[PDB]
């Protein structure tokens, strides 16, 4: 491929991308429960204050 | 196709002639080329 | 070991016995399943102990299984 | 007042009564009764944001308020009219009270609070884990009225302060030290956090070892 | 005879960044489209006798940043060093302008919880001044690469995609200035 | 409305004056003060290791490395309605050693 | 390269007129009037298609025909060093150890650790950038 | 004290000590460690152990 | 003048004590210079800033437990009752100009004493350093090591605050008096009595400024001087035997680098005392048996027995109307570790057979299974030390502390065991990784299209070729392989001059060339070396 360490860093961000976002289970409220289409305002700090939605964002 | 299983490291230690999007269909049966290019079209 | 799977074998300790790692293996899944006496209520953790415990014996009884028939050596 | 009262119960009825009933009587499994939780309670839970609740987990969080200063009196009220209860301290003008509310005695205030409250949210109110999924909060946000208000209705797993307990002068002189312990700032540096030990020790492994290495690296030769 | 590799891969990931941007455009103009009037709304009191100048100052990087280009194609490392700590310095006044103006801005009341007209501008703006940082590493780590190794080919090319991703910031900024400082 | 829930040990059955309880602050497994006192769990947690006592069942330990349970101080009042001990505790307060029990 | 900037360029002619179809018919008899979110959007990506097919024609027009874009090119027209790629790292996933660092900061919003996540991806990219450009050691 | 008009420039006095202190003999060790990279001759020397 | 004065004195001082052979040989003495021999130096030079701040600190503190009322000006604890231990610490933080400074400055010494002794003996153990003729030196180590977890221990004791107060009550006095049979006595013994009395602070002031430490020096006096005359190991390389030590002699170069990195610990140190907040004691009060505070960490260096304390099951046993507590175990455990790390060397002698004279340290890749070893062990502290910490990540990472206990219950079984297979496994994958590059020398990155359509990696060749071209494999020599070209001088020198100015083209020609004759007369030095040895 024309970047080879590139495509690497491709395979590792995509890994623990996806273990952050899984980390919410391990959470007490739990991962994010607003849907994986996360339509607002149900996604706002106000209906969904857990740790487990900004996980799943970043 | 045109290479082992699996392939090298640097994936090749040969090319054929590449003239159409079945290369390694054309390297294994040279004696289909010629049907290939008469009856591409119905 | 032979030079073969450990290539640096003659300039260092490169060999543990695998009867020290199947002993261990077995009485560190021993050592899970005690912690079940506890004073602790809830049984999540106690199904946590015997998940690792079951998967540590199957991991030594494979091994085992596999030395002794001649698969890996 | 009728308009308070009414404005409070039409707030109430598309906001808390899902959890906590129509009448204020609670929904089993699901909220408690508000019945004599009082104005205090109301301005609490919702000054805070923790009202109104999004789900049950081991603990309701705070985030940001769902209403303002007059939707929150008017809840408090409607609350209030059932059950009466503690309420929020006031102002000459009848506003919630703030800066009369910082007592004049810190020293006073910060032994009862190491007595009473660093426990749960440490020496200075940076916070602490509680059992299993709860914990007393950074303590850094809480205007006077909130932590004076916290301490009077035992939120969650808090225990409940009556004014017998710890008299409004006591009180006053704890949050004194709550809001002097938040804002004054470090001596000595970086404050770190404020945790001690745990921090301090990350510190040392990651600048100040690393930087040593580093050094080394540099000084030395490598093979 | 063939195409720069790593040149075609800058502007394939500029050309993507740019929706990046769609993004962050998107959120102003819905924000501006539910003003009622008033954009900016009371106390934002926009000024240009400092966005102007800061604005300026990063344009002539650029022609800063191209004399450096110019200078690695013809294979002058000290050319190249010498414009792109021009460059440097000067992305690095717009990056202090930008923060001035914000400080100026926040005490009169222009915050990102304030208002949606704050929360759409600093958005916008420091998501861009984040771009104007992150090239301005960009430029720290080619200059120290220039001192690692003889000059190469390799090198150039590297001083080269540094300053497509210079460019490209430029543009954003220019398109950023037009909309909320005149576009109002 | 929690009442119900209370069990008692065996000696202590009148240690308490109706819903109020008195336990050692002291915990019983290194001796740190056990305070953080959770009311809806009823739990009792200690700081420095993490034990959690049961309050409505004689703060038995139910999670740490505690293994016994806070001593009861037994309560009553006197003539003028002050909160008084109505004896000593039944057991020795605080860490155990050798020679206990 | 001519197809290489052909398709690209046929992706900008649908987008453009996607972007303007859509800006005039939310404009008139839309609630609201235009749209801007999916205007923004698609006038955006008819400019990343843009950026992307006007590079690729400028390319075009400089270099003369290479092998790959050659109908009966032999396949010892493509004889000579390629060039450089990396035979191996451990940078990448030093690089996004470091940057979920900083994600996990952000999402639990703890401010030092964002700044050691920060400092992490600075000193991961700077080793991946240097990797094949530090010398010898000089003792 | 806490709210008072000095309370600013107290908190900056201890780590204006560190600043200065630090900065200081660490610029003399960086500046050594130079000297010794650049103007003392590169050496190489073998000692017998004789152990 | 200048150098009358020192031929004069020289004289003088050679006529009085004849020191000049002496002398000389200490200035020829010859150290390697890898970059990690210098692990241990960090630790001496730390040490040296905790005296000379710890001497400053004795002139300003009472270590006295007589309770008073404060009268100073922090007005937050203006008319409470305190030691007289509280009260001047308060009194250095506050009232001395420094002494906030120097007393910063001493608590991060001890932090960065402790972390390099830590990092230093990593190195020790896993090049093979302890192994013989240098049992005795690791042992001493060993005890180096223990001795500065308990003064770092005693020393943040002393201030008699609410955090180290509770950290007394529960290590000190709770395990020691928990002990069976003995246990109560060793607490009557050490305390005076129950605890806190009045004897503690004033003792462990004494054990803190002068017994402890004193042991201490003469353990690194005498580390030190076997380290000096049994003279220092080396890695394997080239010119380097079992018989030599390659490097550079003490005068001048060795002394210059080690007063200059002694000069830049010191302005690290300086810079965290002055930039970063450690122990402000003010803000945790005096110690009283009823207060506490979330948050009970003792110093990094202690975490994981404290780490252990949290994990370890209540399990306890109650023969025959006596008590054996929790604690218990946790003192075994301490115990059974120290007994494990003095006694490795010979351990591991006795596992291998291996009994010779070495000189010449080992890879860690080399040694599988010691490296796995030692990685399994740092797993495990590391879990001990986080577990200790249980509380603030609860906090802060929003996980149950309940599960946190949980977390490390298990993976105190667990993670040793994955840890020790996966460093295996890593040592091995590193040792055929340097075996690829001696069968078939330095990949370049570079790939070529053959006429035929084959692509093919160019190599660079360690040694001599075939008539073919391929190298001749070469044999492992112990020492660290190159794998890219750079390291290797492919990428040359960008140009002489200025960062923005060429220097005269001649200048760059004459420096270039002089550059690469000296580098090749270096090579050329240490190969004829190697030939005749
Ligand atoms: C909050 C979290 C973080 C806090 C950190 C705070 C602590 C700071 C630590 C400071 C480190 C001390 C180093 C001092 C040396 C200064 C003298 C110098 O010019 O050295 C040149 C020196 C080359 O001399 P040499 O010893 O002959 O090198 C041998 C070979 O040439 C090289 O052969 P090689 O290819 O094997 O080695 C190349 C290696 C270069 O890196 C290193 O070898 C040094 C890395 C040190 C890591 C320490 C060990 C920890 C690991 C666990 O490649 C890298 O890994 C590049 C890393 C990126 C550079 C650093 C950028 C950081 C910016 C932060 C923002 O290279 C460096 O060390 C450059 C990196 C440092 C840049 C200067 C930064 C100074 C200011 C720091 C704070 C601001
Ligand atoms: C995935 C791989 C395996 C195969 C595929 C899938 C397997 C998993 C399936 C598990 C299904 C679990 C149920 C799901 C629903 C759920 O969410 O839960 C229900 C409820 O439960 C609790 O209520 C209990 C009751 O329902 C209430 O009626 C009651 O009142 C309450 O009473 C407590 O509380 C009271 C006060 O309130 C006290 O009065 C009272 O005394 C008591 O304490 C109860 O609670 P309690 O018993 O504590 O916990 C128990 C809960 C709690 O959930 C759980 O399953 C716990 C989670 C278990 C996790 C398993 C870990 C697996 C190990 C790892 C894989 C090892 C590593 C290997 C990796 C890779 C290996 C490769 C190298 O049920 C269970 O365990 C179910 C039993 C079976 C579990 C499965 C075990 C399998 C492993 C064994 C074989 C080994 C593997 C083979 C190897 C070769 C409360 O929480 C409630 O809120 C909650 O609602
Ligand atoms: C060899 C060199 C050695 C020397 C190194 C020196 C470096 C340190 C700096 C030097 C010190 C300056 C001189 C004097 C001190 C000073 O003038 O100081 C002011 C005040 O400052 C803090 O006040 C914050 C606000 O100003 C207050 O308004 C607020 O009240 C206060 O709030 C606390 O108190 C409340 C009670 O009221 C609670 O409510 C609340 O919760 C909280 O506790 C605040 O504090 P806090 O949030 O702690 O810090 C937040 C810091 C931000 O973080 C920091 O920079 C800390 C950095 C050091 C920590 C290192 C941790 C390492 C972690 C590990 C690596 C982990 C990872 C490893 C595992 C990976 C896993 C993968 C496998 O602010 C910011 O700048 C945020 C914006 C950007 C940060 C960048 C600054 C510098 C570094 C940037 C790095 C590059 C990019 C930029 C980053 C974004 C408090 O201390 C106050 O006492 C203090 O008064
Ligand atoms: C025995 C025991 C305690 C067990 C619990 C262990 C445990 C589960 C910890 C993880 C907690 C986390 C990170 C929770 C969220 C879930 C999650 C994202 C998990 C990881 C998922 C995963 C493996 C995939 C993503 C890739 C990846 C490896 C992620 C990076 C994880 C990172 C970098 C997180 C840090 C881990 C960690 C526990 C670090 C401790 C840091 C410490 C001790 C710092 C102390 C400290 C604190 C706490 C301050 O408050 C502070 C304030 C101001 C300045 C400094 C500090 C400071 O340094
Ligand atoms: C109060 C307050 C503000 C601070 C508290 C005081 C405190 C904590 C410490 C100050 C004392 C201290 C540690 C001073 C350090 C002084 C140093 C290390 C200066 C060195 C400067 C320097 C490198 C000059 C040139 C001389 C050279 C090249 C080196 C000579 C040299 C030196 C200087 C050694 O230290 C040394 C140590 C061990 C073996 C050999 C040597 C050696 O040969
Ligand atoms: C990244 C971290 C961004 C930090 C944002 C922040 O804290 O700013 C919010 C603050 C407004 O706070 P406010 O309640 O209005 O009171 C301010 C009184 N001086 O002040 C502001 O409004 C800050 C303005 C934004 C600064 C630029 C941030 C870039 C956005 C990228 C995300
Ligand atoms: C543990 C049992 C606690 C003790 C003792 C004290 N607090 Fe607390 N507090 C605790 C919890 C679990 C919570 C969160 C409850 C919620 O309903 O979410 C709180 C909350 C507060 C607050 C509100 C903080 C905010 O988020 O800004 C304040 C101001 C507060 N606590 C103060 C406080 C004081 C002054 C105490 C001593 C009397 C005190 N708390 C004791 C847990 C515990
Ligand atoms: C106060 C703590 C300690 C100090 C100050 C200290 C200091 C030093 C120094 C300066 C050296 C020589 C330079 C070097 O190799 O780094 C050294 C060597 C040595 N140390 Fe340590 N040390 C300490 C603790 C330890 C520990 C914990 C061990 C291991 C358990 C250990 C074992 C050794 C050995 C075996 C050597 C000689 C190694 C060799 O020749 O290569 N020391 N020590
Ligand atoms: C191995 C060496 C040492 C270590 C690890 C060490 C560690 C510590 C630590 C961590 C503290 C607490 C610091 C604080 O206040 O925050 C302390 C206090 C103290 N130490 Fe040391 N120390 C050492 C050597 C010495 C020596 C030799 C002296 C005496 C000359 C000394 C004198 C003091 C004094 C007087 C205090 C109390 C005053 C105070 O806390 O501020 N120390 N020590
Ligand atoms: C340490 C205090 C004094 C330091 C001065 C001593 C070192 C210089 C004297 C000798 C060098 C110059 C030539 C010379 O005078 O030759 C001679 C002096 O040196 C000697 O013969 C004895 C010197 C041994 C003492 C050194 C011990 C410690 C010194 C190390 C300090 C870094 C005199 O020359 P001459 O007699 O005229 O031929
Ligand atoms: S002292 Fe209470 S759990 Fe250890």
């Amino acid at each position: 491929v024309a970047f080879p360490r590139l495509n690497a860093l491709s395979f590792w961000l995509f890994l623990f991308g996806a273990l952050i976002a899984i980390a919410g289970f391990i959470t007490p409220g739990g991962a994010a429960d607003f849907g994986w289409t996360a339509y607002s305002p149900l996604t706002d700090a106000i209906h969904s204050p857990g740790a487990g939605g900004d996980l799943w964002i970043m | 196709w045109a290479t082992s299983c699996p392939p090298p490291r640097h994936n090749f230690t040969e090319l054929p002639r590449i003239r159409s999007e079945r290369p390694a269909f054309e390297l294994h049966y040279p004696h289909m080329v010629e049907r290939m290019r008469a009856e591409a079209h119905v | 070991v032979d030079v073969e799977d450990v290539p640096s074998a003659e300039w260092g300790w490169s060999h543990m016995p695998i009867g020290v790692m199947h002993i261990g293996g077995l009485l560190s899944a021993a050592f899970l399943l005690v912690m079940m006496r506890g004073n602790h209520v809830g049984h999540v953790e106690d199904w946590f102990l015997i998940g690792f415990a079951a998967v540590i014996v199957a991991l030594v009884g494979r091994n085992w299984w596999l030395r002794r028939r001649g698969w890996i050596r | 007042q009728s308009a308070l009262l009414r404005t409070g119960k039409q707030l109430f009825e598309t906001s808390c009564v899902s959890c906590h009933g129509a009448n204020l009587q609670g929904v089993p499994d699901r909220g408690p009764s508000l019945i004599g939780t009082g104005e205090a309670a109301v301005y609490f839970q919702v000054s805070t944001g923790r009202m109104p609740a999004m789900r049950g987990e081991a603990q309701a969080p705070s985030k940001p308020p769902h209403f303002d200063e007059s939707q929150i009196d008017a809840l408090g009220a409607y609350v209030q009219a059932n059950g009466g209860g503690p309420t929020v301290p006031r102002d000459d003008h009848g506003a919630v009270a703030q800066e009369s509310l910082i007592g004049g005695d810190v020293a006073r205030g910060g032994d009862l609070f190491r007595l009473n409250c660093a426990s749960c949210h440490n020496f200075t109110g940076k916070g602490g884990a509680l059992s299993s999924g709860k914990y007393a909060p950074d303590l850094g946000d809480a205007n006077p009225a909130q932590i004076y208000t916290a301490m009077l209705t035992g939120p969650q797993n808090m225990p409940k302060f009556s004014d017998r307990q710890l008299t409004p002068d006591e009180k006053r002189d704890i949050v004194a030290y709550v809001r002097e312990s938040a804002e004054t700032p470090s001596y000595g540096g970086y404050g770190l956090g404020g945790f001690g030990p745990a921090p301090e020790g990350m510190a040392m492994w990651i600048i100040g070892m690393v930087a040593a290495i580093g050094v080394a690296m540099w000084i030395g030769s490598r093979a | 005879n063939r195409p720069n590799m790593v040149s075609v891969g800058t502007i394939v990931w500029l050309s993507s960044e740019l929706m990046f941007f769609a993004g962050l455009f998107a959120m102003y103009f819905t924000a501006r489209a539910q003003a009622g009037g008033a954009w900016p709304p009371e106390p934002t009191e926009l000024n240009l006798a400092l966005a102007v100048p800061v604005t300026l100052v990063l344009i002539a990087s650029s022609f800063t940043c191209q004399m450096g280009v110019f200078a690695a194609e013809r294979g002058d490392v000290f050319g190249l060093r010498r414009w792109y700590v021009i460059t440097f310095l000067m992305g690095l006044f717009f990056v202090l302008g930008q923060g001035y103006e914000y400080i100026h801005l926040v005490e009169h009341g222009t915050t990102i919880p304030g208002s949606a007209y704050g929360s759409v501008f600093y958005l916008a703006t420091g998501f861009h001044g984040l771009h104007v940082i992150g090239g301005l590493v960009a430029f720290v780590l080619l200059l120290a690469r220039t001192k690692m190794s003889k000059f190469t080919p390799a090198q150039a090319t590297a001083a080269i995609v540094v300053s497509y991703y210079w460019h490209f910031v430029d543009i954003v900024w220019i398109a950023l200035f037009a909309t909320i400082y005149f576009v109002r | 409305a929690d009442m119900h829930r209370v069990i008692k040990r065996k000696g202590q059955e009148s240690f308490n004056f109706g819903e109020l309880f008195a336990y050692t602050k002291v915990c019983s497994h290194l001796g740190c003060p056990s305070s953080l006192y959770e009311q809806q769990t009823y739990r009792i947690l200690c700081p420095c290791h993490q034990s959690q006592f049961d309050a409505l069942e004689f703060a038995k330990p139910i999670f740490g490395p505690a293994a016994r349970a806070l001593a009861q101080l037994p309560i009553t009042i006197d003539e003028d309605g002050y909160l008084v001990a109505n004896g000593d505790f039944v057991e020795p307060v605080g860490p155990a050693f050798w020679e206990r029990k | 390269m001519h197809i290489e900037a052909r398709l690209f360029e046929i992706l900008t002619a649908f987008f453009a007129l996607a972007a303007v179809v859509y800006a005039v018919l939310t404009a008139m008899f839309a609630t609201g009037g235009v749209e801007w979110a999916g205007t923004t959007a698609l006038v955006l990506t008819t400019g990343l298609t843009l950026i992307t097919g006007t590079f690729f024609r400028f390319v075009a027009r400089r270099l003369d025909t290479r092998p790959e874009d050659y109908e009966d090119a032999e396949i010892s027209d493509g004889a000579g060093e390629l060039g450089f790629f990396a035979p191996h790292s451990w940078w990448p996933i030093l690089i996004s150890l470091s940057f979920s660092t900083a994600a996990v900061g952000a999402a639990l919003w703890l401010p030092w650790l964002i700044a050691a996540g920060v400092a992490f991806v600075i000193t991961s990219v700077c080793g991946l950038v240097f990797e094949y450009y530090w010398g010898p050691e000089k003792h | 004290p806490f709210g008072s008009e000095g309370e600013f420039l107290y908190s900056l006095a201890t780590p204006l000590y560190g600043l200065t202190f630090g900065l200081s003999i660490l610029s003399i060790g960086i500046g050594a460690v130079l000297f010794q990279k650049k103007f003392i001759p590169e050496e190489i020397s073998v000692q017998d152990r004789h152990d | 003048d200048f150098a009358k004065l020192a031929a004069a004195q020289g004289d003088a001082i050679d006529s009085r004590y004849h020191p000049s052979a002496a002398v000389r040989r200490q200035l020829n003495k010859v150290f390697p210079t890898h970059w990690s021999f210098l692990l241990g130096e960090i630790a001496l030079y730390s040490f040296i800033i905790l005296l000379l701040t710890g001497v400053w600190l004795t002139l300003f503190f009472d270590p006295s437990m007589a309770h008073v009322t404060y009268d100073g000006v922090y007005q937050p604890l203006r008319g409470v009752q305190m030691s007289r231990a509280y009260e001047t610490a308060l009194d250095i933080s506050f009232e001395v100009r420094g002494g906030l400074f120097v007393r910063q400055v001493h608590h991060w010494a001890a932090l960065m004493f402790a972390a390099s002794i830590m990092v230093h003996l990593a190195r020790i153990f896993f090049t093979g350093a302890f192994r013989r003729p240098r049992e005795a030196n690791w042992v001493i180590g060993s005890l180096l090591l223990i001795l500065a977890m308990f003064e770092g221990f005693f020393g943040y004791s002393l201030p008699d605050d609410l955090l180290s107060g509770t950290g007394i009550r529960a290590a000190l006095s709770g395990i020691t008096m928990g002990i069976p049979v003995i246990g109560t006595w060793m607490h009557w013994a050490l305390f005076g009595g129950d605890f806190p009395g009045e004897i503690l602070i004033p003792r462990l002031y004494a054990l803190h400024i002068l017994l402890i430490p004193g042991i201490i020096l003469a353990l690194i006096g005498a580390h030190l001087a076997l380290v000096w005359f049994q003279k220092h190991t080396q890695f394997p390389g080239p010119g380097r035997t079992e018989t030599n030590v390659v490097g550079v002699r003490v005068m001048p170069v060795f002394a210059v680098k080690s007063g200059a990195f002694f000069a830049m610990i010191t302005g690290v140190l300086g810079l965290m005392g002055g930039l970063l907040t450690i122990n402000p004691i003010w803000n945790l009060g005096p110690y009283k048996p009823s207060q506490v505070s979330a948050g009970s960490q003792p110093d990094f260096y202690m975490m994981w027995t404290d780490g252990l304390i949290r994990l370890w099951p209540a399990w306890e046993f109650y023969p025959f109307g006596h008590t054996i507590p929790q604690g218990v175990w946790v003192a075994v455990g301490m115990g059974l570790v120290f007994a494990l790390l003095i006694a490795y060397p010979f351990i591991e002698k006795k596992v291998t057979g291996d009994d010779a004279h070495h000189n010449l340290l080992q890879r860690p890749r080399d040694v599988p299974v010691r490296t796995a070893i030692g990685s399994m062990a740092i797993a495990l502290y590391l879990l001990l030390t986080f577990a200790c910490m249980n509380d603030i990540i609860a906090l802060k990472f929003h996980i149950s502390l309940n599960a946190t206990t949980w977390i490390g219950r298990i993976g105190m079984v667990v993670l040793p065991a994955i840890v020790y297979f996966v460093a295996y496994r890593w040592a091995i994958s590193l040792q055929r990784s340097d075996r690829e590059v001696l069968e078939h020398g330095v990949e370049t990155g570079i790939i070529k299209r053959l006429p035929h359509g084959a692509y093919v990696e160019l190599h660079q060749p360690l040694g001599p070729v075939d008539e073919h071209g391929h190298p001749i494999p070469l044999e492992y020599a112990g020492a660290p392989l190159p794998k890219r070209m750079n390291k290797l001088g492919s990428g040359g020198a960008p140009g002489t001059g200025s960062f923005l100015f060429p220097d005269p083209a001649v200048e760059h020609e004459a420096l270039t060339e002089a550059a690469h004759a000296s580098e090749h007369k270096s090579l050329t030095a240490l190969k004829e070396h190697q030939d005749r040895i």
